[PDB]
């Protein structure tokens, strides 16, 4: 019922609650992940994957 | 050997079943896999905290 702020133990908001109304709100970030780009040489081809 | 193969195949059949059951008593015969995975575990979850 107090202050409209969380925190998680990386130091990051993950929940909080709306200023103008009191509805409760989960924040993430959204879709992420990592690159892997499989590839030959540069000589034999350049498309990769 | 071939003498007592009869004997021999018992005692090997017998120590599977002890081994078995050793294995299916307590994790901690696993104390080495418990530990490679452990140490990584913690040593992800104390950089998080940084
Ligand atoms: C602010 O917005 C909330 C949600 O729409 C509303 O309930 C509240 O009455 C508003 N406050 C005002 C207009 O002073
Ligand atoms: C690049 O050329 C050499 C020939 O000089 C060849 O042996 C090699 O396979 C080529 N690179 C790749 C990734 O195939």
């Amino acid at each position: 019922p107090f202050q409209q702020f969380g925190r998680d133990i990386a130091d990051t908001t993950d929940a909080v609650r709306d200023p103008q109304t009191l509805e409760i709100l989960d924040i993430t970030p959204c879709s992420f992940g990592g690159v892997s780009v499989i590839t030959p040489g540069t000589n034999t081809s350049n498309q990769v994957a | 050997l071939y003498e007592n193969q009869k004997l021999i195949a018992n005692q090997f059949n017998s120590a599977i079943g002890k081994i078995q059951d050793s294995l299916s008593s307590t994790a901690s015969a696993l104390g080495k896999l418990q530990d490679v995975v452990n140490q990584n575990a913690q040593a992800l979850n104390t950089l998080v905290k940084q």
